[PDB]
Order: C-alpha cells, then structure tokens, then sequence
C-alpha cells in the first residue's frame, strides 16, 4: 500500500517548507536521459531531502512506480513519481 | 522677506529638489497633503522664504520644474511630497536634449526658454525682497546644462544685483556615463565661470565615496547621492529660515568667501554622518563636528584639499552651542595646520550658529570653503576635452547644428586661463 | 562503487566536524589566533573596492 | 513616444515574426488582438503605445509593415495564428520574385509597389506623434531585400530627411553561406547603406550559428533561434523608451554617443548571457561577468576579432535586476584589462543604459528566464576587414563578368559596379586612416 | 581569499575526484551541490542555494572525463568546465606539444579567466598531473608557459607525478619525463614530488591494504593537499598561507623541489591502541619509510621544512617536538640554514570519508621539506633516459610530430645542469 | 592630561594588545560592554589618559590595530571585550606581508602607512597633552616588523619631542618558528637603534621557562604569555593612573635609565609570580618581591644578567607600602653583589612607589634593567644572519623588491658596532 506512504511522505514534507521544492528539482536535475531513477539514488535523495521513511515503504514506493520491464526493485519512473507527488502536495 | 526662489533642470535637477523639497518641507513640518503639522511656532513665521501660502494653511514650494523628457515628470509625482508643486510651475517641453550640449543651447532651449522666463519672472516678482536664485542642475546631460546655464545668463542680464547659486555636478571619469561629457561640461563650465555669483560643485564620485566609506550602506542609490546633496542645501540657507546667535545670510558668505570676482569655485562637506554600527561609539560635541568637517575624505567634490591652499573657508552650525568652542576650534584649525592656508589672507575662517537644528538630529555643521585645488579637476576635465578636440571626434553633432569651431577654442581659453588664475594666486607671495 | 556507498553513509547520518579548541591548563580560553569569519573579510569582498 | 519598423525581403519578415511574437507576449496582448487584463506592472500605463497603436477598442494593430515579392510567406503570415492582430492592409506582398537580383528588384518590381509601401507609412507615420525613428530588417544578400530596400531607403530619406533610420541587416559569412551571386547584391547594397542608414548594425548568420551549438547546445538550429535572438536583442534594445529605467536611453541617444562621424555606422552586436537552462541554475547572474562576457569575440553576434582593432565607442543596455553601483564597477574593471584597448579619440567611450524590468522568456524557446542581461553595441575597426573580406571574393567574380547579364538585362549597366568597387575601396581607406 | 586548481590528463583529474569528493564532504555539501563564508576559497555562491567548485578539468581523451560527468558528482561541477578533447596525445610529448594542444589550451585559458574574474582574493592557482602521459606532460608545458606570460606574478604550486624508479607503466616515460622538466624548472613556482611506489609501500606498511588501487592514493593525497590547505580554509593558532612556502622553503629561484610526508597514517583497529601524540606524528613524519617519493633524504641535507599541524595541538608540544627533531645527528640539515622550520597550527581535524581506510584522528602533520636527493632522482632518471637516447629508440615517433634532436639535447644539458647546481648547493 | 595612545603590529601585537586591553578594562571598572561600573572614584579621574568619553558613561579605547591579514581583525572581534574598539582603528591592508620584511617595509607599507598615519594623526591630535606613544609588535613577522618599523620611523619624524615605548618579541634560536627570523630582526633592530625613544625586549622563550617553572602550569598557550606581557606593560604606567608616593612619568623612567642616548634596550621581569598549588604557603612582604625581582630566573628576555653587568636599573612598586623598607632593600640588593653593577654610576636603582595595586593582589612589582647583557642575544641573531648571509640565501626574495646588498651590509654594521660599544661599557 504505497498510496499512505506517499500521503506520510507529503504530510512529513509540509513541515520544514524548504523540503518539499528541493525534493522535485533533485528528481529533475539528478534524472536520466530518460526519466529513469536508480533505487540508490532514489533512498539518496530522500536521505538528503531530509525524509526519514522506513525501508519496506521505500520499496513500496519503488514497487508502485516502476518503470514497465524492469526488476521490481531496480529503479523507479522519475517523471510519473514526480506528476503523482505533485497532486498530493498540492491536495495537502 | 528674504525670498529665495529655486530652479530645477534635467532629470538629476528634478530628483535633487525632490528630495531637497521633501526635507526642506519635513523641516517646515507640513505634511505630504501640502498643510501645516509642525510642533514648533518658530517654523511659521519664517516659511516666506520657500513657501507661498495659498489657502487654508496649504503652503505651495516657490520652486519651478524645468526638463525636456516625460519620465521626469512621472518620477517627480511617484514619490510623496509629489502633489505639493503647483501644476503651473510644471515648465516643459517634450523632445529631450539627448546628451547634447547644443540642442539644449540653440536648438531646443531657445523656444522653450521663453516660457521658463516667463514663469521664474511671475514667481519672483510675487514676493517682495528676493535673496536671490537657487539652481540645481548637472554639466553632463543637454537639458540640463545647456538649458539650464542658458537660463543662468538670461537671469543675469534681467536681474544683475540678486544672488545667484548653483549646485551643479560634474562628471568624472571614475564615474562616466556618457561619452560627451566634457564637451558639454567646458562649455557649461565656460558659461558658469563668467554669469554664476558663486558655485557648490558636487560630484557622485565623491558621494559614492561618502556612502560607501563613511556611511558604509550596501546598495547607495541615488537616493542617498540625493539626500545628501539636498542635506547641504538646507545646510547652507539655515540661517535664513531660523534665529542664531551669528546670522549669515547668502550674500555674507558670498563676500566672505570670494576674494575675487572671478574665484567663485567652491567645494561641499556635511557633518555629522556616522554609520548605525559605529552610532553607539559616537560623541556629541563640538570637536567631533570640526574634526569630521575639514576631513579630506569628507568633501564631495573629487578635489583633495591637501593638493592645494585654502584661500578662505567658512562653516554654518546649527544647534544649542557655546561660541568660544566654535572659536577656539576654528582657530586651532587654522594655525596647527599652518602650512595649508593661504598667507596673504589672515583669519581665513569665517564662521556662523543657528539655535534650531535639523529634524532627528541635536548638532550639525556645514563647510564651504573656496580652495585653490579645485583646478585639478578642471585640468581633469579639459585633457580629455582637448584629447578629444585635437582630431576632431562627433563635431558633426555640434557644428552641423548652429555652433562653430571658434566656440570650443574660446572655452579651451577660458578654462585654461581659469585654472592659470587658480595656480598664480596659490603661489603668489605675500611680499 | 568506491563513491556510491560513501554519499549514501554521509547521508545517512549527516554530522559535520566542528572545529574544538585545546583547552589550556587554567581558566582562560584559547581564542584562536585567527579566524576567516567576520566583517573585515566581508568589507574585503565588497565589489565597491573595484571602482577604486 | 513611438518606433515604427519595416521589414524587407524573405528573412526581414521572419525576424518580425519573432520580434512581434516577442513583443505580444511581453506587453500581455492576446494574438486575437485586445488585452485581458488593463492592469500593469512595471514600466506602467501607456507603455505599449511605442509598437501598438491603440485602434477602436479591444484591438492593438502593430506599427509595422511587412512588404516582400514573393506571396509564399506573406500568405503563410496570413493564414497562421496571428490574422487578426496584424492588419490586412500592412503585410504589403507582390506577385513575383526579384530573383536574387539587385536589378530586378531595384528597377523592374519595386517600382511598381514602393509607392504602395510609402503611402501606407505615411500615414502610419500620420497617425504618430512622437515618432522616435524608423529601424529596418533586411539580408543583403536577397533580392527584394537588397535591390527593393535600397529604393524604399532612398526615397524615405528623401521623405523625410534627417530621420533616425536603424539599419538591423544580414551579412553573408565568409565561409558559410546560401546563395552563389549574392556580392553582387551585397556591394550594390553597400553603395547606397553608406549614405543613406543612419546606424547599421551587422548581423552575420554562422556567428549566430556557433553561438547556438556553443552556449544554448542546440546541436541543430534553424532560422528561428537566429531570429528569436535577433527579437531578443531588439527588445533589450527598445526596453528604455517602453519601460522605465534609472539611466533610461532614447533612439538619438546612439546616434549622438556612438557615431564619431556621418559616413562611420556600423556596430558590432553582442549579447550576454546566451546559457541554456541547465547552465542556468549552476551559474552565478551578476552584473560584472555578464558584462565581461558581453566583450569577448566568442559570444559576438558577427563573424569578427575585435582584437585587431581598437574600439571608439561602446554602448551598454542593462536590464533586470540591475543598479548604477555594480554597473559601474564592472564598466571600471573593463577599462583596466589591457588586452582590449580603446582608440586614443575617445578616453570615456562608454554609455550604460539602464532598465528595470528583466527579458520576457517565450514558450519554446530555448533562452533561460534570468534576473539581469546585456545587450552590448559597439563601434571598431573589424568593420574594415569585413568589408575587404567580401570585397576580395566579390572582384573574383567580376574579373570574368559572370552573371553580368542578368543585371544588365533588367536596366541596369556595368558602371555602377565599378562606382561600388571604388566606393567599398574608399570605405576601406577611411577605416584604416580612423584606425591611425 | 580564492584558490582555483586545473587538473591534467588522465591521472590529474581522477585526482581531482578525489580532492573535490574531500572538499566537499569537510564543508558538509551534498553532492547535489547545496548544504543542507569558511568554504568561500573552493565554491562560489552561484545563484539560490548552490556552491560551485573553481576547477576545471581538461583532458584530450573523452571516456574518463565523460565518466566523470556520470558519477556521483554529476550536478556537483559546472558543465563547461570540464573540458575535454577529441583524442588523446598516446603518451608523445611532441604530440601533445605540437599538434593538437593548440585548439583546446586556448579554450582552456580563456575559460580559466572566467574563474579569475570572479576571484577577488586570488592566491595562486595549483596543477595536478603526471609527467609519465602525453596531454599531461605535452599540453601542460604549453598551459604553464600562457599562465605565466598571462599572470606572471601570481603563484604557481604543483603536484606531479614523474614515474617511479623500477615499477612504472609505460615505456617512453625518460623521454616525457626529461622533456616535462625542461620545462617545469622555469615555470612553476613550487613543485611537490610524487612518486606511486612510496604511496603504494605506506598503503601496505601502514594501512595493511593488501590490494590497493588508485583510489586510496587520491584519497591520502587528497588528505595532503586539504591538510595544506586547511589554514587557509579554517581558523588556527599560527598560520600559513600560500606566499610562505615561496618564502621559506625555496633559497633560490632554482630549487623548487619539495618531498612530501603525512602522518599518522594509521588504520581503524590501530587508532584505538596507539596514543597519538604530537612527538610521535612528527617524528613518523621524518622517517624515509612514510615520505611520498622513493628517496632516502638521509642521503642528503635537508635545506627547509615546513609543518602543518591540524586540530588538537599547542605550540608548546610542536617547539618540544621540533627541538627534539633538531637535536637529532640521525638526520643533518646544510650549514647555511640554521633555523630551517616553519610551524604551522590549524584547529580544524582531518575529516573521515565513509568507507575509506583512514580512521577518526585527533591530530596530523603534513611535511614538506627541501632536501638534496631529489638531485638523485633526478640523476637516477637521467641515467636511464640517456641509456636508450644512444640508440635512438622510439625517437622516430617524436621526429614526424615535428620536434627535431635540438630539444632532446637541451633537455638533457639542461638536466645536468641542474644536478650540477644541486650538487654544488648541498656543498 | 598625559595621554597614552596605543598602537598595535601583527598578530603578536594584536594579541598583546587585547589581553592588555581587557587587563586595564578590569582595573578600571568598564564592562565587555563599554560602560563603567566600577566603585571608587579613584577610577574616574586619570580614565582619560586610556579612554575617551563617548556617551552616558561609554569609554572607548585609545588604541590603533594594525595588521595585513584578515583573521586578527576577525578573531579581535569575535573574543570579549571584542566590542569596545573602535571600529574606524581597525586600519587594515588585504594581501599580507608573510614573513618578509621587504614587503612590509618598502611595497606593503607604501599604500598603508598612510591611512595608519592618517587614523594615529586624527586621534593624536584630538587629545590636548600627548604623554607618549606606545608600540606592542613583533620582529619576526612580516606586518609587525617591517610595517611596524616603518610607522616609528614615520611618528618619529612627525612627533619628534614626544615618548616613544616599543613592545618588541625577539625570536631565538631555541624557540624559533620561521625560517627568515634573522633577516627581519636584523634590519628592524637597526632601524630601532635609532628610531625608538626606549626598547623593552620580550622573548617567548623566556615566557616559557617563566611559566613552567615559577607558575608550574602543564599546557602555557599563548594567553598566558599575553597575560603576563599585559601585567608587565600594564604595571609601567600605573604611577600616571593612580597617586603614590612618589610618582615616575614615562620620561622620569627613561632619564634615569639612558646615560647614553643608543643604549635603550632593557630587560623586563615581573613579580609577584606563583603557582595556584603554592598561593596559600606564601607570606607578601616586600623582602618576597625583591628577592623574586631580581633573580635571574623571573626575566623575561632571552639574556642572563650574571654575565654582564647591570648598568642602570628601575623597580616600579604598587600597593600601600613603607618606603624605608623599600629603599632598604634597594641598598641591600646595592651592596651584597658590588660585582653585578658599574662602579662610575653610584645608586643605580631608580624606585617609586603607587598605592593602588593590581586587581585581586595587595603588593606587585615591576623591573626595567638597562643592563650590558642584553647584547649577548643581538650576537645569537648576527651570527645567524652572518651564517646565512654568507651563501645569499633566500636573497632573491629581499632583492627583487627595492632592497639591494647595501641595506643588509649596513645592517651587520650597525649590528656590529651597537654590540661593540654595549661590550665597551661592560
Ligand atoms: N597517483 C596516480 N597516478 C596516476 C593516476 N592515473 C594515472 N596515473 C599515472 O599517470 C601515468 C600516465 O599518465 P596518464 O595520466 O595515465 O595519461 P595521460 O596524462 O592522459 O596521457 P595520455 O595517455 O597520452 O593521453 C601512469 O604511469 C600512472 O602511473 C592516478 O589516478 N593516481
Ligand atoms: N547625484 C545624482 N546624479 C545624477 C542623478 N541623475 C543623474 N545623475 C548623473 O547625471 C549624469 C547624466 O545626467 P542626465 O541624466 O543626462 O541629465 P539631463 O539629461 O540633463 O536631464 C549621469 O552621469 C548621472 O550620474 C541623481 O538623481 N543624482
Ligand atoms: N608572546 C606572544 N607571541 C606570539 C603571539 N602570537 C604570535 N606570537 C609569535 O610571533 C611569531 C610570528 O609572528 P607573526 O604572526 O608572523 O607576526 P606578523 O606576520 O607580523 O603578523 C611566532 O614565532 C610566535 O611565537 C602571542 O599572542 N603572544
Ligand atoms: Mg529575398
Ligand atoms: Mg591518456
């Protein structure tokens, strides 16, 4: 159930409000050539940005925006993560 | 009584008596509605002198507003005290000089000089003794040197005996805008040195000095450049507006100050001006006033004093002080530093007290003093002029529009010539 | 692969050195002798100097 | 306050595609013609009035015609977007080509819609009250650009006399180029640009080129980057007359600060900073490296080195974010460097011009929205070496008489090729002796 | 006060890598390139919330400069920055020299000053590379020589690599090495000697890596360099800038050749065991078995040394350790330089990276001194450089680039003239 | 009335200058905020000799901070007391000399001696009796001894009747930090030898010893050495900020210690001095200073008074004392070692007496010894300089700047011939 995580995750980021723009601009600048994200990159990011989010719902995360034709867990659509995170921050 | 009537030209012109006509009127107590709200009773009785009363205790400035470009005017009434003026004092054509000394000389100023006339005559004769004229302007655009020395002649063969000031800034090379400049700065300085009574000369070298050294501000706009200039002319016509214990009027520093008709050249400083960090390590005494007046690195003019002589000097305080200090320190000042002051001249310093000081302020002072090191600028000026002259670059701008090639040789003369009086008479002997 | 872990650790648990100060055998500080913080570096980078 | 442009020739109408496209966008007019919202920000009310004139209600018609031969692009103006907002009557278009032709053009085809081009401008000028100067587009190397303009040029000066008249033309590059007898058109082009522009100002199409490969990294540019850049240094250009500034600059402010003498215009363009939107973010905005870049030959809008010459006089347009302080720093940090140098005609040849409000950025494009930019206009002795540069290739055509019989035929004859040979010689004569 | 530092070939920019992946982590930026006034001589403030470092990287061959830009640095560097060429000079000092640095070192130079006019506080600029290569050996010459007909009086430091006496991993190496030095003897300022068996022999001796690559020789050098630097960077007791080395580590205008130590050098297990105190750290600094450079100083006389010392160290600990280094017939300095150290304190502490080898340490040292067996060195490589010169191998390579036998010649009278000043100063 | 007007050089001076700063803070009563709240009224009337009124009970500084790097000027700032300075006084060059004395001497000077001047002549002449002036620097920097050097030479051609004290550290060779000490404290010693009014030598080393041995502390970092460098410099001028008994002015000190007007180098010792551990055991009388006062041990120069012969001699007293048993003393100290002192000069000992002690002691002492041993360290740094000097080492660096062959010659001369009549006296 990665749909709560990601609505922890905005709750989590409407505090400290420098967190929640610099979470989208690492996701474009640190992106692929194509809108592709490695898994370590991603947990890097979301260490940086400051988000303490337990592991398994970092895999959920993953899991739910995988990119189609790839292992489960190997990476994560940067773009699609990124147009779905803006509609829950900007419900919140 | 004392009437002084004030003149603006060009766009430096209008934001200088902006911000003059808003401390003068912060001064006065009248609010930016136009109507009395001062504290004090002394401020009314001596309101005549700037002010003309028009109804119901509104005061409108004896001012007029004189420029070739619309911006002006929109920047004149975007700040407060902008609706204050009387729109008929709003003199003005529309075609911009455009950094040219000779459309605002032959071309654009000839018309619209009339109708100026014809407005500063309304103004003065509507009161009674005129002190004299009161013009800010600058030397390196055309509306306002050309135009505006044009009208500096006008007045002096329609009015001869009357006082004549004028704050006018000159260009420098360390800080350059246009190209032109010291083809309009000879000139206007050519027309200056023989209609003007007297001139403050100021520089915006010397003011991004002062805002950048002394007051150490971060971003120094002309806002400040400004407020200083406009500090010094409220400084220098105090005595005037207010009771002292020595009065001094303009036409006694005029002949305390210029031993000769033509030595009409002087250079500007204020005092106090401290920075907010170094505020709570400040004194309140008359020695901090006279050791930050004759500072070098206070004179707003690019010229160091040092350079040079001082031929006389005079200083304008204003607050509740004792004479004998002022006196003493005067005359320390004048024989410890024995060597830069003139010989043939004794008691060089001339000096004056006002009781009411400037609003948020207990203590303040103001030098004018005429030295002989102000033709390092005027030799400045006249290297690049004839740098430029002697292979002929954008002539075709001003021949090709009335002038001739003898006009540029005669004010060559009278600047050279200008600054040989300056070297002879500071080292001339007293034997 | 020698680069990837380490940020990852740095990022983790992101503590940064501070500058300790050998504090000598009485009741005085050490106030170091020098210091590339404060306003005479700040005036130093001021553009203004530029124009002259 | 008004500035009224005409645009002359294939390429002139498509830089007044951009720039007008530009221009809408950045004084909020909605294509169809009326603007939605009557506030403003900035420069304040009325400040459209220099480009749109203000007819009936709900409309804003540009002060510009776009007069050409060939129907093809005019027709696509037409029938593209922006059909109600230019008038149908102002996009002036023949019925045949002239054929890269300067005869053809200049004697056969113009003269029968001149006419047609000056009565429409009269009356656009009618319509004016405070009209500034007019200001051009055309290539040279064309036919309705260079032979029609000439004539359109003339007897606009004849018209009206001194008017300001700024002359935004398109160079051949030495190297790379489109058509084969284009210095023919060229030269014949310069004969009557000498007298009659008032400032011309050079714009050479591969220096654009290594501009968009090297800075934006646009690794295949076509002609619309080249002329959203043009629009963009236009409107860094006209912002002092739009919008209000500190140290606001008019049209007769170049002309008097940057034309030592009559029969000397012609400016070096520059433009800073040229960074895409990815070098954008990683790269400091600040007055004093924008404006260093603003001198160095790589980022120059004209296939020329500087260094081989010595400059008279500069002009700088700041805009954005930008005070008299800094500027003036930086303006001082300039004249330290010693490998530029200045002729010793002018030791303050400086002008700074400064704006307030920062440069629109169009959807689509490729410019990065900045705080601050420089758009830089100069005038040295490159000039002169450009000049000779094209006149060497152009006398290796005229040696055997190629292509001699197609201008011929039009009406023209063979001596005022040689009148524009000895006037280029001329031209270059006068270079060298300023140069001294 | 600004450094910025250029990197050469292939080895100056991996160490580079290293040096910025220090940095960087000492200031606490991420590798985005934002922190989450001390860092000012290493980053600019660029725009909002972002530090940039005054670098560049140039190199002729395009795989491991591109690699570079895919790292984990990625947004960290300012993309026209590293520069990179078409082809690599495949270890040729003539081609490198003659026939493709012509195109890129002018791009180079200009952009250098791109970064010097925003420097204000300017110290000097400082090089990486390594002699033993074609771009870094060829091109590097022609850089040093505009940056000193273009800046002249401003500081020069460098930190290069010639190749070690017996392991080495090419086989023209005499030939880039004589023809580099010919050169870098009239146009740095200070040179810092590295050598790669020195640092593979104190990974091993000390570290107890058993298999190190190249990464831990950045690392410990990048450790030297940050140790050099951190007195500019922080605040300490009694410091030294960059102006001091050229004051009291170089008698005459002729030797600048600085031999290099650091210590502790000490792994994680050890740390806690030993308990370092400054004595012992400054006496490991002097021992031939932890210096930088495969030569024994005890061979020569030492001519000037300077100590940095970071975090928690008093001046009196480093007077008692320097008169004690002093007292000390073991090593002998020239008769001419009686007081030939320079103590320098720093507060700071040397800053760990996470999974590197290196352990948390209270303090450190970082010597460079001026000795004479780097006239050895020297001679060593001289020796088998005119070994395979008499037979003329590989020299047609060098001729049909377009250098001629003249050069070959100067470099090597110019060489033995400087083992003869070498060996005349040590007198 | 007599004014002091303070000047500080390097880092060395502006760390001397601080502590001494925040020393004489304490004796007069003003907080780290600038506003007295002292208790007696003997700390108000001789204030100005130091400070200046500035408003509602508010004393700044008489003093002048020069250095050539940033980080002095930032570390002053940021310590206590940090906040009473005048910031305008905080003179400050940008790119720092570093050790060499040609760079602060001849170019660094050049474009910075004139805002010095220009801030030292604007408070100098604001007060209306200057007593003197007083340098605190170092000789083996770059920015205290060469720039130091050149503004003596320059007040000394400006004031020239007035005082002049120099604070000066003398490197040794025991205790020695940069490679080129004997380049700069050659030259600026003979410049000193005729610039300077009267020269008091402090040594570092000598500090070391004096705090390992007599305060017995583990870990002397350089605040105690300030420290004790403050109470010494502190306890000269006590007799113009307090009534005594008999009073000595700073021109009272330097006649009767100058017979001849080139020997003006003393050595300094301060007492009382003792360990935290041996505070209670001890008994203070005025036996207990003098014994300490003039042992060997307590001075703070890097010279032994036993190989040389005290020439004149100075002692400054502070507390409520009797002056019989301080001229017993003086008399006993006189006779029982006749071979320690020159026998054409009788009663070499010049005392004087104040009765206001230090902050938290009863009884303190002070010595200014004009003794022929203190050329025994000007031969330990012209041997080097003669040792190195020799080969032209590190000259490139001195001779491309201005100076030639010639200045360094003139330097061993003078050298040489001040060594050679100090040994003539002895
Ligand atoms: N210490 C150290 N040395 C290196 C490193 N990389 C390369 N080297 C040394 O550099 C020498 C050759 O120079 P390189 O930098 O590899 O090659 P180059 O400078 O690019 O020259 P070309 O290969 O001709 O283009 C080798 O013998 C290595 O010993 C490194 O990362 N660290
Ligand atoms: N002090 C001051 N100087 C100004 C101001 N406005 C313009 N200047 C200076 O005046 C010079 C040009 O004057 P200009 O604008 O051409 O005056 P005008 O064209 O005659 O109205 C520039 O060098 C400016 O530095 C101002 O408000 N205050
Ligand atoms: N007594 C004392 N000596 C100091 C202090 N600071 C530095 N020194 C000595 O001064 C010498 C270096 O002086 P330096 O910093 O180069 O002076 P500058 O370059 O002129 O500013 C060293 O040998 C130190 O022993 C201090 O606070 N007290
Ligand atoms: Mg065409
Ligand atoms: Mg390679």
């Amino acid at each position: 159930e990665a749909y709560s995580f990601l609505d922890g995750l905005v709750l989590e980021l409407a505090s400290r409000p420098g967190s929640l723009s610099l979470l989208e601009r690492k996701l474009v600048t640190l992106e692929n050539n194509q809108s592709l994200m490695s898994a370590e990159d991603f947990k890097l990011v979301l260490r940086q940005v400051g988000s303490q989010l337990p592991e398994d719902g970092i895999a959920a995360l993953l899991t739910r925006y995988a990119p189609a034709g790839s292992r489960p867990g190997t990476r994560l659509d940067a773009a699609a993560f990124r147009n779905d995170l803006r509609a829950a921050s900007t419900a919140a | 009584m004392r009437e002084i009537v004030h003149i603006q030209g060009g766009q430096c012109g209008n934001q200088i008596g902006a911000k003059f006509w808003e401390v003068v009127s912060d001064e006065h107590g009248i609010d930016p509605t136009g109507t009395y709200h001062g504290d004090s009773d002394l401020q009314l009785e001596r309101i005549n002198v700037y002010f003309n009363e028009a109804t119901g205790g509104r005061y409108v400035p004896r001012a007029i507003l004189m420029d070739l470009e619309p911006g002006t005017m929109d920047s004149v009434r975007s700040g407060p005290y902008g609706q204050i003026f009387r729109p008929d004092n709003f003199v003005f054509g529309q075609t911009g000089a455009g950094n040219n000394w000779a459309k605002g000389h032959y071309t654009e100023g000839a018309e619209l000089i009339d109708s100026v006339l014809d407005v500063v005559r309304k103004e003065a004769e509507s009161c009674d003794c005129l002190q004299g004229f009161q013009v800010c302007h600058s030397l390196g655009g055309g509306t306002g040197s050309g135009m505006g020395t044009l009208l500096i002649s006008k007045i002096r063969e329609e009015y001869p005996d009357r006082m004549m000031l004028t704050f006018s800034v000159v260009p420098s090379p360390k800080v350059s805008d246009t190209v032109v400049e010291p083809y309009n700065a000879t000139l206007s300085v050519h027309q200056l040195v023989e209609n003007a009574d007297e001139c403050m000369v100021l520089d915006n070298e010397a003011l991004y000095d002062i805002c950048f050294r002394t007051l150490k501000l971060t971003t120094p706009t002309f806002g400040d450049l400004n407020h200083l200039i406009s500090a010094v002319m409220s400084g220098i016509t105090c005595c005037l507006r207010f009771p002292g214990q020595l009065n001094a009027d303009l036409r006694k520093l005029a002949v305390n100050l210029i031993p000769f008709p033509r030595l009409h050249f002087f250079m500007v400083g204020f005092t106090p001006l401290t920075s907010r960090g170094s505020q709570q390590y400040r004194a309140l005494t008359v020695p901090e006033l006279t050791q930050q007046m004759w500072d070098a690195k206070n004179m707003m003019c690019a010229a160091d004093p040092r350079h040079g002589r001082y031929l006389t000097a005079s200083a304008l305080f204003r607050g509740r002080m004792s004479t004998k200090e002022v006196d003493e320190q005067m005359l320390n000042v004048q024989n410890k530093n024995s060597s830069y002051f003139v010989e043939w001249i004794p008691n060089n310093v001339k000096s004056s007290v006002c009781d009411i000081p400037p609003k948020g302020l207990k203590m303040s002072a103001t030098f004018i003093g005429n030295s002989t090191a102000i033709q390092e600028m005027f030799k400045r000026v006249s290297e690049q002029f004839t740098a430029m002259f002697r292979r002929k670059a954008f002539l075709h701008w001003y021949t090709g529009e009335g002038m001739d090639e003898m006009e540029f040789t005669e004010a060559e003369s009278n600047m050279n010539d200008l600054v040989s009086e300056y070297q002879q008479y500071q080292d001339a002997s007293a034997e | 692969a020698a680069t990837q872990p380490a940020a990852l650790a740095t990022a983790e648990n992101p503590t940064r050195t501070q500058t300790l100060r050998p504090l000598g055998d009485s009741g005085l500080m050490p106030q170091p002798g020098q210091k590339p913080k404060g306003f005479a570096r700040d005036e130093l980078d001021k553009p203004h100097h530029r124009t002259g | 306050r008004e500035v009224i442009s005409i645009h002359i020739g294939q390429a002139g109408i498509q830089v007044g595609n951009a720039c007008w496209e530009l221009y809408c966008l950045e004084h909020g007019i909605q294509p169809d013609g009326q603007m939605p919202s009557d506030k403003t920000i900035g420069g304040g009310d009325d400040a459209f009035n220099t480009f749109f004139s203000e007819t009936g209600a709900g409309k804003h018609v540009p002060r510009c015609i776009f007069l050409d031969l060939e129907p093809t692009v005019v027709d696509e103006v037409r029938t593209g977007t922006y059909r109600q907002l230019f008038h149908p009557e102002q996009l002036i278009s023949g019925k045949e080509d002239a054929a890269n032709n300067f005869a053809r053009g200049h004697y056969t085809i113009g003269k029968e819609i001149v006419d047609l081009a000056l009565d429409r401008i009269r009356k656009l000028a009618d319509n004016c009250t405070g009209l500034q100067g007019f200001l051009v587009f055309n290539a040279v190397g064309g036919g309705t650009g260079s032979g029609l303009g000439s004539l359109l040029l003339e007897r606009l000066s004849v018209d009206y006399g001194k008017k300001s008249k700024l002359g935004f033309t398109v160079y051949p590059s030495p190297q790379v180029s489109t058509a084969v007898v284009e210095p023919y058109n060229s030269v014949l082009s310069t004969h009557s640009l000498l007298e009659h522009t008032d400032v011309a100002v050079m714009l050479d199409n591969e220096a654009i080129y290594d501009i968009c490969r090297r800075s934006l990294d646009i690794e295949r540019p076509t002609y619309t980057n080249l002329n959203r850049l043009i629009a963009q240094v236009i409107s860094s250009l006209t912002a002092s007359l739009r919008f209000d500034g500190a140290l606001n600059v008019d049209i007769t402010e170049f002309q008097t600060n940057l034309v030592p003498y009559p029969r000397i215009h012609f400016m070096l363009s520059s433009y800073a900073p040229i960074i895409s939107a990815e070098k954008a973010y990683h790269e400091q905005l600040s007055v004093a490296e924008i404006t260093n870049a603003a001198f160095e030959p790589a980022s120059m809008m004209v296939k020329c080195d500087p260094r081989h010459g010595k400059y008279m006089a500069c002009c700088l347009m700041y805009r954005g974010d930008v005070v008299p302080k800094d500027v003036n720093a930086s303006v001082a940090t300039i004249k330290t460097k010693r490998t530029i140098q200045f002729v010793d005609w002018c030791p303050t040849g400086f002008k700074c011009g400064i704006n307030y409000q920062p440069p629109t950025v169009v959807p689509g494009g490729d410019l990065a929205k900045v705080q601050r930019a420089v758009c830089m206009i100069s005038n040295s002795t490159a000039i002169g070496e450009i000049f000779s540069r094209l006149d060497h290739k152009f006398d290796l055509m005229y040696a055997k008489r190629a292509f001699v019989h197609w201008y011929v035929g039009e009406g023209m004859e063979e001596g005022e090729f040689s009148e524009a040979r000895e006037d280029l010689a001329a031209l270059e004569k006068d270079f060298e002796e300023v140069g001294a």
